Parts: C-alpha cells; structure tokens; sequence
C-alpha cells in the first residue's frame, strides 16, 4: 500500500512535530485523550522517530524531548493545568533565545575591553 | 516614516553604529589559482593535510594580521579600520559550543 | 533573503543519539520525580559502601565482646548470638556521616511466657530503634554506646 | 468509587531504659 | 555540494554545561557541578 | 548566530537601511531656497556613516576564508581526523585498562588488611 | 487541530495485530504546507529565478568586493537620477537594479554557509582529538604518581620490618 | 601507616579512573552513532533554514513565529484539513 503508507508517514510526522507544541499538549490534556490507553500504545509506537533515518525528517526538533516526557504517564495526568503548560512554553521560548543572549554577552565583553 | 526628529535621528545613528562597529587591517590575500580539488587537482597527498592541521595557512586555518598576531577560526578579531577610537570586532567564524 | 547559521551542535545531538539534552531540565525536575535506581549502579554503590564500611570499622573502637561482624552488602550486621541483631550502614563519606540503624531485632525468645507470640512487639522495637538512633546522633564513640 | 499482656513488664523495662540511657538529639 | 564526498564522522556531543532553569530576563542557572563522592551520596540515599 | 557571516549580513542590511534613511531624511527636511545648518550636519553625519559601513563590510569580506580550502580539502582532513580520533580512543582505553587493573589490586589488598585487623580485634 | 484517530484505534490490540512503522519516503512529501522534496541542494542556484552577473571564475572574495563597490556606485548614480531627471524611466530600473545587486550580495555569502558548516565539524573533530589525548596524558600522570606512591610506602614497610 | 597511605593512593586513583570512565562512556555513545557528514549538513539546513531550533536575531515578544509547530501550520496541515 503505497498511498496508505505515504499518508501514514506524512500524518504521523505532522502529528509529532505538532506534539512539540505545549498548547496543543494542553488541548490534548484538557480534552482528555491522554487517559485512553490506545493513545499510550500510540505514543509507545511513535518512538521510531528516534532512529536517525526517521529523525532525518523532523524539521521541528524539540518534539522528541517532549515525546520522551510524554511516555512517563505521571506527565499525562499532569498538563491539564494551564499554568504548568504556560511554564513549559516560557521555558521553551526562553531557551530558544539562547544563542542570541550568547551573542549579546560576547559583543559586550568585546566592547568593554 | 512621516517625521524624523533630532532625538529620533540620533537614535538611528547610535543604533546603526552599534550594529556596524596606522591601519591594523588584515594582510591582503591575492587570488588563488592553486585550489585543491578543482584548480590544481592534487591527487590526495599528505603535505596539504599536515599544513591544514599543524602549520599556519592564512586562507584556510586562520586570518593573519598586521602587527603579526595570528587568529584562527574560533577566535574573535579586534581591529580598527578607521582612524578613530571605534574598534571593529569581528566575531568568531566557528563559535564552538 | 539571508539564511541563518546552521546550528550544527543541535543536529549532532539529534542524529547521533536521538534526543535533546538541550532544554531546561526544570521541566522534568519540577513535573516528574526522578528515575528509579536500576541494577549495575546498585551493585557498584553497594561495593563502594562495603569498602567504606570496612575502612570506617577499622578506625572506630568496635565492641570486641561477641559482636561478629559481616560487611554483607553495605550492612555491617552486628549480631551477638545470644540476644540481639543490629544492621548498620553509613550514608555518605568516610569521615563524618553518622550511622543508620536499618534493622534492629531481638533474638530473646520463649514461646510460653510470651503466649506463643513474640517477646517484644514491633512498637517497642521501633521505640528502641528511635532511642539508639538518637544516641547514634549524639556522635560519641557510637558503637560502644 | 495485638498485645500479649506481658507488655506491662516490657514497658516498665522501656522506662528503665529511658532513664538509664537518655535520648540525645 | 556538487557531489562532495561524505565521510563518517562520529562526533562527541559537548555535554559540559546543562541549563537547569532559564531565568526570566536571561541568567540561566547551570545547576550540576558534576561531583564525584556526592554521586555516591545521592545513589546511597536513593537505595 | 555570532559569526562573521551574520555580522556581514547585518552590515549589508544596515547599508541598505542607511540608503533609505539618507534619502528620506535629506529630501523630507531642507532649508527652502534663494534664487538648514542642522540639515547640513545631518548630511555630513549620514555620508560618514555610509562610508564607515562600506569600510566595515570590506574588512569582514577580507576576514572570511579564501577560495582555497575547497570542500574536498575539508573532507579529506575530516577523514584523517576520524582515523586519528579512533587511534586516540584506543590509546585512552589502554591506559584506562592498566589503571583499572592496578586499582582493583590495591583495593583488594586494602580489603585484606582491613579483614586481618578486624579479625585480630 | 485534530488527532489521527484511525491509527490510534488500530493500536489498541494484542498479539501481533498492531501495525508496523511506515517506510521511509525518498520523494515529494507535503509536511506542513511546503513540499520539501528530498535531494534538494542546500543553496538553490541563482539561475533559477533571477539574472546572474558573475561568471564561473567565481573567486568569492573578489566578486563580493566588486558587488560592494557596485552597490555604492549605483547609489551614487541613483543620486544622479534624482538630481538630473526624476521623471526618467531609468530610476525604476535603478530601483530594481541595486535590488538585484543586493540579492547577489546575500546569495554569495549564503554560499559560505555550507562551507562554514563543514568547517565547524572539522575544528570540532580537532578539539575532540586534542581533549582525548589531554585526558590520556592527565590520567597517565596520575597513574605514575599512584605507582610511585605505592612504591615508597612499600619502601617504608621492610624498614619497619 | 600502611593503611592510611594505601587509602589515599586508592582515593586518588579512584577519582582518576572515574573521570576517565566518564570520557570513555561519552566516546562509547559516540561510537554507537556515526553519520555521513553531508547528512549532518543537510539536516542542519532543514533544522535552521527557517528559525526552528534557534531564534531569529531580531525577536520581540508578540512576534508570531515560535519554536513549536504554530497554530497556522497546525490548522493548514494535512492533520487539520484532511480529516476535517
């Protein structure tokens, strides 16, 4: 099945890079698909993205760290609170400006001497 | 867009100069007719790899300078192309980690 | 029009070992409790604790009366054969950690006066556990006390 | 959505142990 | 590119400084100091 | 970020921005005519800034690498570095092995001394 | 936003009835909204879409200096347009012209970006190699000290005997 | 006097072999994964052509772009559209 495999491939890759989103994670938590165990079998199944020949395709990288964090299951009972999801979002964005702050520090350290 | 005023124009000045910036420039490098794969076509040898590892090669392993100081790719170069106090600061080319 | 710099160390962290250490660990530390201790590391830490316990026993004035000791698995097993069983274990370094009283047991038994039951209830054994743990935290020469 | 009733003597012995060996924080 | 030869690198990932919590307005707190005997104290407590 | 290349990109964009700013200032504001001094000062400052940006772009261009170090010179050096990294790995493994054997021997010796000293009591 | 529900319905089962991972695609995909067909060049060429001013001599630094000077001289000629004949057709060409020049100044230095990428791998490998040897030497010095330490303590012990 | 000196030698060699086994563990993890260089360069281009893993250089809060997929990419993907 070429077309079925193609659609499963593309749909699964949009799902995991979508699963990089903390807000979509809060949506899945509040709308409560995490308590279903078909979903936990799916999330065990989705760890084939960690292979290099499958991680060759993941344009948004973080999804994989959060994917490990999803397998814990104490995690999925959590994230229904929007405050912790907002905290995860603040930490992701504040990490994302990392090399920019490194650039600012390096340019000011060059500027002072 | 509609109006530019002394204070706002001076803000533009300091922002543009802080983004951008006796000679102390890099030593000029000429054109290079021997290049290793296309130009000179050296069969893979060994002198070139030993030069790229250990010696000083001013087009490949670093940027040389007047006043003599050598800077490889991971370092930041401080220069002064103008006759001012303002110093150009070339950031590192690689930035390991 | 400009193409930003290629950020290779993130890609090296992807393709070699398929994860991302680079994210603030306060996510996993705040939300999730830490990972349970596996095997291997357990045996290595127990072996190091056995060595530290030997070297701590040879310094302290051990009670030489009838307390035959076996460093068995990080537990020094002070057992006088008549009456009393103690298991002791240090937590941290060699010089300054006090002792923990992991299991205390009373071997004195008569199945007639104690009416077919234990001579001392676990309430009183736990009380003596607290008392001897306190006098261990008094930090004298501990084993004599 | 027990106590075997010989514990009076053991308890008096515990009090004598408290006195003869005091706790030390 | 233009069919440049690829060679099998095996690069150690640099794991020296791990950011624990990124503070608001900069100031990351690199928590681990990577000790030795305190690892033994951690794993001895956790057993 | 933080490269000579991103510096050169930002310098070229600052050049284009100084072009648009220079025309938009020096056409919007001027003394009327006759068939001011602040505007003349503005013109001098803008010309100086454009010249400085051009000099900086030229210096950064001189700074980057040459048209020597083609990609095959990078690739062959990478190959040689992989081989020497393998050799350094095995050498480190050998020295670690010798140290591990010596450590296990001295550890067992110290354990036997401790056993004897406790058995004498 | 939605959740693939048919495959998650597939996953709840036992035996060997769960499904395998899909095979790798070596052709056009449609992730997100762009296509991202594989085997793409990292720098798509300038001949696909715009003009090309520079020949295959392509000695990057000389042509970058040429394009810098061409940008400045075309700005001066645009000032000559604004002085002489602002209603000319040429200014539209001129306001296109230096745009093309600016595109090339970006398009050359983007061609330094694979090279920089490859080169950072090289220096990382060198630093990697050096650090290994340093630890080796560090450890060997420690090993030597431990050996002689043991030796002198052994040298002490028959002197007690 | 044998014991204390043997102990200090043991401790120094223990820290030495511990740091050496740390570097050996990292080398052995690097041995497990070995990729061709052009695959690393290509993947680095896909990860940082658009700012996905490293932020744009002039970013202020309220800018639409984010290091996660984003609402528009989700609502315009195959996942949002083709099932709905």
């Amino acid at each position: 099945d070429d077309a079925g495999n193609r659609l499963r491939f593309q749909l699964e890759l949009e799902f995991v890079q979508c699963l990089a989103n903390p807000n979509y994670l809060n949506f899945l938590a509040q709308r409560g698909y995490f308590k279903d165990k078909a979903f936990v079998n799916y999330l065990k199944y989705l760890l084939y993205w960690k292979d290099p020949e499958y991680a060759k395709y993941l344009k948004y990288p973080q999804c994989l760290h959060m994917l490990e964090l999803l397998q814990y299951e104490h995690f999925r009972k959590e994230l229904v609170n929007a405050q912790c999801a907002k905290f995860i979002d603040e930490q992701q964005i504040l990490h994302w400006q990392h090399y920019s702050r490194k650039r600012m520090r390096l340019q000011q350290a060059l500027a002072e001497q | 867009l509609s109006r530019n005023e002394i204070i706002q124009s001076y803000l533009s000045r300091q922002s543009s100069l802080l983004s951008s910036s006796a000679r102390q420039l890099h030593v000029l490098v000429p054109q290079s007719p021997p290049t290793d794969l296309p130009g000179l076509t050296r069969e893979v040898t060994q002198d070139d790899l030993d030069r790229i590892q250990a010696s000083q090669w001013p087009g490949v392993n670093g940027c040389q300078d007047t006043q003599g100081n050598w800077y490889d790719w991971t370092q930041c170069i401080s220069l002064d192309p103008h006759g001012d106090d303002g110093r150009l600061n070339i950031l590192p080319y690689v930035c390991l980690d | 029009a400009r193409l930003p710099s290629f950020a290779i160390p993130y890609a090296i962290d992807v393709l070699t070992t398929g994860s991302y250490p680079r994210l603030p660990t306060c996510i996993r530390d705040k939300i999730i409790p830490p990972d349970p201790i596996t095997k291997i590391e357990k045996q290595a830490t127990l072996h190091q604790l056995n060595q530290i316990l030997r070297h701590r026993l040879v310094t302290t004035d051990l009670p030489p009366q009838l307390a035959n000791l076996t460093v068995a698995n990080g537990r020094v097993k002070f057992r006088v054969e008549g009456e009393f069983e103690a298991t002791l274990t240090v937590m941290g370094d060699d010089p300054d950690v006090p002792w923990r009283l992991l299991k205390l047991e009373i071997l004195v038994e008569d199945k007639e006066t104690g009416d077919g039951r234990a001579l001392v209830h676990s309430m009183q054994i736990s009380f003596i556990h607290q008392l001897v743990q306190s006098r261990l935290f008094a930090d004298e020469k501990p084993l004599q006390d | 959505f027990s106590s075997i009733f010989q514990r009076q003597r053991v308890d008096a012995l515990l009090l004598d142990l408290r006195q003869k060996f005091p706790p030390k924080f | 590119m233009s069919g440049v030869r690829a060679v099998r690198i095996s690069i150690e990932s640099a794991c020296e400084k791990q950011v624990h919590e990124v503070g608001l307005d900069g100031t990351e707190t690199y928590l681990p100091p990577l000790s030795m005997s305190q690892n033994l104290a951690r794993l001895a407590q956790r057993i | 970020m933080a490269d000579r290349l991103t510096q050169l990109q930002d310098a070229v964009n600052s050049l284009a921005d100084q072009f648009c700013n220079a025309i938009g200032v020096l056409q919007q504001c001027g003394p009327p005519a006759s068939f001011a001094n602040p505007t003349e000062e503005y013109a001098q400052l803008f010309a100086a800034l454009i010249a400085r940006t051009a000099k900086d772009i030229d210096v950064l261009i001189d700074s980057l690498p040459s048209e020597e170090s083609t990609a095959a010179l990078q690739a062959a050096s990478l190959y040689k570095l992989e081989e020497e990294n393998h050799e350094a790995a095995t050498c480190l493994e050998d020295v670690v092995y010798r140290g591990d054997m010596l450590l296990e021997k001295i550890q067992s010796a110290l354990a036997d001394i401790a056993q004897s000293q406790l058995k004498t009591r | 936003m939605q959740y693939i529900k048919e495959y998650t319905d597939e996953n709840i089962q036992e035996g060997l009835a769960p499904k395998p991972p899909p095979p790798i695609k070596d052709s056009y995909m449609m992730f997100g909204n762009q296509f991202q067909c594989d085997d793409l060049i990292i720098r798509p060429l300038e001949s696909q879409g715009i003009e090309r001013l520079h020949p295959m001599q392509f000695d990057h630094k000389k042509e970058l200096r040429k394009l810098n000077m061409s940008i400045l001289i075309n700005f001066l000629d645009l000032l000559d347009i604004l002085i002489r004949s602002p209603g000319s057709i040429k200014r539209e060409e001129k306001l296109e012209d230096l745009k093309l020049l600016f595109v090339h100044v970006h398009h050359l230095i983007n061609e330094y970006r694979p090279h920089q990428a490859r080169e950072t791998l090289r220096v990382m490998m060198e630093v990697q190699k050096r650090q290994r040897l340093e630890t080796a030497e560090r450890f060997q010095k420690h090993l030597e000290r431990v050996i002689e330490m043991i030796q002198n303590c052994l040298a002490s012990l028959p002197d007690d005997l | 006097q044998l014991q204390k000196q043997l102990k200090e030698a043991e401790q120094i060699l223990a820290t030495a072999v511990y740091q050496a086994k740390e570097k050996l563990k990292s080398i052995e993890k690097a041995r497990k994964g070995a990729i061709s260089s052009e695959e690393i360069i290509k993947y680095a281009h896909r990860i940082s052509a658009s700012n996905a893993v490293c932020a744009p250089l002039t970013w202020v809060p309220g800018d639409p772009r984010r290091p996660y997929p984003t609402d528009l990419e989700m609502r315009s993907g195959l996942l949002g559209q083709m099932n709905n």
